[PDB]
């Protein structure tokens, strides 16, 4: 197989360091340039650094001086060493063999901030005093003040009719719902929302109903 | 550097028919060695990039030969035959010429289809959120189309505008609809002295504004 794997993201205080790191199967980083791009909020990719096979190292302005590409050959593990972090640089770095046909990585989360990693409130979302109680019944999972912002919610796995909404900062905390849809005949056959959120090592199931 | 340039937008397509999306750039891509070093990718929300074609011709991996690209050296088409409801999304052309490498700035899909009523479900505070002071009030108005729509909430018979808060999603790769809730968010206090809140939804579908409250 042939595949990147980027790590050691996670949050940082400002004008703090953090290291990241990338392995990979079936590349050899030593023969390529290789490079750290990064994804912000903007959605739009920003180079960071790159490498080349001679070893010289190339940096946009905006971390040149605070941020470090290198190469361990032997091993094949590219590495990314930021300091003076600063709120700018938050975002889900990326690391790629551009040349030819480009690979990169499912990507690595950096958060810089003084806030602190809270866990998930759930509340279930469902039918109470005289509701459309009949075909096709919208059920859903209401989550509120949480940190970082990287959460999943899972309905029993086979959800095909769901809608997990764009979270939305809330005084630092971020907010978000998901709602589901099925049919009457199967409410009462146990529909679960489970929302995971790594971040405080929390996973909630909750039960509608 | 070698500035990538694409439209935030395309028309939309109609299903089964053909999408054509264009780029260009400041500098041509066609190296010495005759091979034009342009890639696109694919970008779906909650989804990391998926690589499309790279050196203006190769298709990428698990990509379907409904996919094409074609151009000179500095104007370029990413062409989408049989459009599908999935392939909804933000499409990227980018340069791997040289460095410092650089990218477009996307164009959004976006699939045509016929109108549709948002199915508007509207909640009352949780009892496991009551019992700790917090009172949010949830309706969603999903799987609607357009994407144009807006809700209004009233408590009491009278708008309550402040402490609403909205969000919408991208069009489902599945149905190519559109979804959205709105979560008005009060003190438990605030929300006891009152009763019968009302979620409306007035879209530019019907004149029949949905309206659902409790
Ligand atoms: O020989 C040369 O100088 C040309 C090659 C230069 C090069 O590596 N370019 C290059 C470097 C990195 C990328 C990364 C693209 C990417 C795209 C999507 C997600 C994550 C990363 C894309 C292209």
């Amino acid at each position: 197989e042939v595949k990147l794997l980027e790590s050691g993201g996670g949050l940082v205080k400002p004008g703090g360091s953090l290291k990241l790191s990338c392995t990979a199967s079936g590349i050899t980083f030593s023969r390529y340039i290789m490079s750290w791009v990064r994804q912000i909020p903007e959605k739009r990719l920003e180079w960071v650094a790159s490498i080349s096979s001679g070893g010289i190292t190339y940096y946009p302005d905006s971390v040149a001086g605070r941020f470090t590409i290198s190469r361990d050959n032997v091993r094949n593990i590219l590495y990314l060493q930021m300091s003076s972090l600063r709120s700018e640089d938050t975002a889900l770095y990326y690391c790629a063999r551009g040349q030819g046909r480009p690979y990169w990585g499912q990507g690595t989360l950096v958060t810089v901030s003084s806030a602190k990693t809270t866990p998930p409130s759930v509340y279930p979302a469902a039918p109470g005093c005289g509701d459309t109680t009949g075909s096709s019944v919208t059920l859903g999972c209401l989550v509120k003040g949480y940190f970082p912002e990287p959460v999943t919610v899972t309905w029993n796995s086979g959800g095909s009719s769901v809608h997990t909404f764009p979270a939305l900062l809330q005084s630092g905390l971020y907010t978000m719902s998901s709602s589901v849809t099925v049919p009457s005949s199967t409410w009462p056959s146990t529909v679960t929302c489970s929302v995971a959120h790594p971040a405080s090592s929390t996973t909630v199931d909750k039960k509608l109903e | 550097d070698i500035v990538m340039t694409q439209a935030a937008f395309s028309n939309p397509v109609t299903l089964g028919t053909s999408a054509s999306i264009s780029c260009r750039s400041t500098k041509s891509l066609l190296h010495s060695n005759g091979i034009t070093y342009l890639y696109w990718y694919l970008q779906k929300p909650g989804q990391s990039p998926q690589l499309l074609i790279y050196q203006m011709s190769n298709l990428a991996s698990g990509v379907p030969n409904r996919f094409s690209s074609s151009g000179s050296g500095t104007d370029f088409t990413l062409r989408i035959s049989r459009v599908e409801a999935e392939d909804v999304g933000v499409y990227y052309c980018a340069q791997n010429l040289e460095l410092p490498p650089t990218f477009g700035g996307g164009t959004k899909l976006e699939i045509k289809r016929a109108d549709a009523a948002p199915t508007v479900s509207i909640f009352p505070p949780s009892s496991e959120q009551l019992t700790s002071g917090g009172a949010s009030v949830v309706c969603f108005l999903n799987n609607f189309y357009p994407k144009d729509i807006n809700v209004k909430w009233k408590i009491d018979g009278s708008e309550r505008q402040n402490g609403v808060l909205n969000s919408w999603t991208d069009q489902d790769s599945k149905d190519s609809t559109y979804s959205m809730s709105s979560t008005l968010t009060l003190t438990k206090d605030e929300y006891e002295r009152h009763n019968g809140y009302t979620c409306e939804a007035t879209h530019k579908t019907s004149t029949s504004p949905i309206v659902k409250s409790f």
